[PDB]
Order: structure tokens, then C-alpha cells, then sequence
């Protein structure tokens, strides 16, 4: 009954954790663009050679 | 090395997700037993 | 929403259990008053014989 | 045990909600990529492709 306060505090901590990892997972597709670009560059260089 | 770093970050985020799942489970097991049966007030009523 | 409705049903059952603990309070109060009368019976008779 | 099975069900539902919102964020990233690509396409859609 008294620990419910620390429990809602840990719930807020889980909220901050989910929001930071949601902002982190949206930073994983930006490198997909550059890896696709470099793989297209390699495909073009193999077409050239 | 960049893709190695990003997959390491993905593994770290998966570990953080598992930690949040453990936190949710322990919060559940903590709040599940708050007012279940510990309302035995007959002795304190007798006392008062 | 189903979780919420079954949780409020469980809460209504808990306040329904409040009648069970209320029923046991008058049950243990009976034992308390019976013990009081038993310990007083051995006291008033002791004073009478004394 | 009824409370326990209800809590395990709602924990499974919360996990499914987390999976759904992660898929929603992935779809939002995909729709942002498709929007920027279609913007580039609308900018470059001229005669002789340039």
C-alpha cells in the first residue's frame, strides 16, 4: 500500500524508457538509406567493370 | 563496423525491452497483492 | 476495456467480501465476550466464596 | 488464480500492444520515406527526367 508510490514511479520510468527506445528505433532506418546507396554504388561499379 | 555497431545497439535495445518486461512483471506482482485479503481488522476493532 | 470491467467486478466481489469479514468480526466478538463472561464467572464466584 | 490468469492475459495484451505500436512506428518511418521519395519524384518529374 505504501510501495504503490514507488510502483507508479517505476511506471513513469518504464514510460521514459519506452519513449527513449522509440526515439532510438526510429534512428535505425536512416542507415538503411546509406547502405542501399552504397550497395547501388557497388552494383554500378560491377556493371562498369 | 557501422552495421556491427547498429546491430549491437539493436541488441542493447532488445535487452532494454526485456528489462522493461521484467519491470512490468514485478510491478504486476507487487500491485497484485495490495488489498487482496489483508483487511483483517477484527483485532483492532476489539482493541478500540 | 474487458480488463477494466472484470477488475471492477473483482472489486465488487471484494466489497462483497467486506460482508464476510464483517460476519467474522461479529463471530470473533462472540468469542471475546464469551471469554469475558467465563473469566468473570470464575471471578464473581471466587469473590462470593471468599 | 482468477486474478492471476486475468493479469497474465492483460500482460499478454500489453505485449501485443507494444508489438503493435512498434509496427506502427516502423510503418510511420516507411511512410515518411515514401513521402520524401515521392516528393523527390514530383520535383524531378519533368521532360528528359531532368
Amino acid at each position: 500500500d505504501q510501495m504503490r508510490q514507488e510502483l507508479e514511479q517505476l511506471e513513469k520510468a518504464n514510460e521514459k524508457l519506452r519513449e527513449v527506445n522509440n526515439s532510438l528505433v526510429v534512428s535505425l532506418q536512416d542507415v538503411k538509406n546509406e547502405e542501399r546507396d552504397i550497395q547501388h554504388e557497388r552494383e554500378s561499379e560491377l556493371r562498369t567493370i | 563496423s557501422r552495421l556491427k555497431e547498429i546491430d549491437g545497439r539493436l541488441k542493447s535495445t532488445k535487452n532494454e525491452m526485456r528489462k522493461t518486461n521484467f519491470r512490468m512483471t514485478e510491478l504486476k506482482m507487487n500491485v497484485g497483492k495490495v488489498v487482496d485479503t489483508g483487511i483483517l481488522n477484527s483485532k483492532i476493532n476489539e482493541r478500540k | 476495456k474487458n480488463d477494466d470491467i472484470n477488475r471492477e467486478a473483482h472489486q465488487l466481489n471484494e466489497i462483497r467480501k467486506k460482508y464476510t469479514m464483517r460476519k467474522s468480526t461479529i463471530e470473533t466478538l462472540r468469542e471475546k465476550l464469551d471469554q469475558l463472561k467465563r473469566e468473570a464467572r470464575k471471578d464473581v464466584s471466587q469473590k462470593i466464596k471468599d | 488464480e482468477d486474478i492471476d490468469i486475468k493479469r497474465k492475459e492483460i500482460i499478454n495484451k500489453e505485449g501485443e500492444i507494444r508489438d503493435l505500436i512498434s509496427e506502427i512506428d516502423a510503418k510511420a518511418n516507411a511512410i515518411n520515406h515514401e513521402m520524401r521519395s515521392i516528393q523527390r519524384q514530383a520535383e524531378s518529374k519533368t521532360k528528359s527526367l531532368t
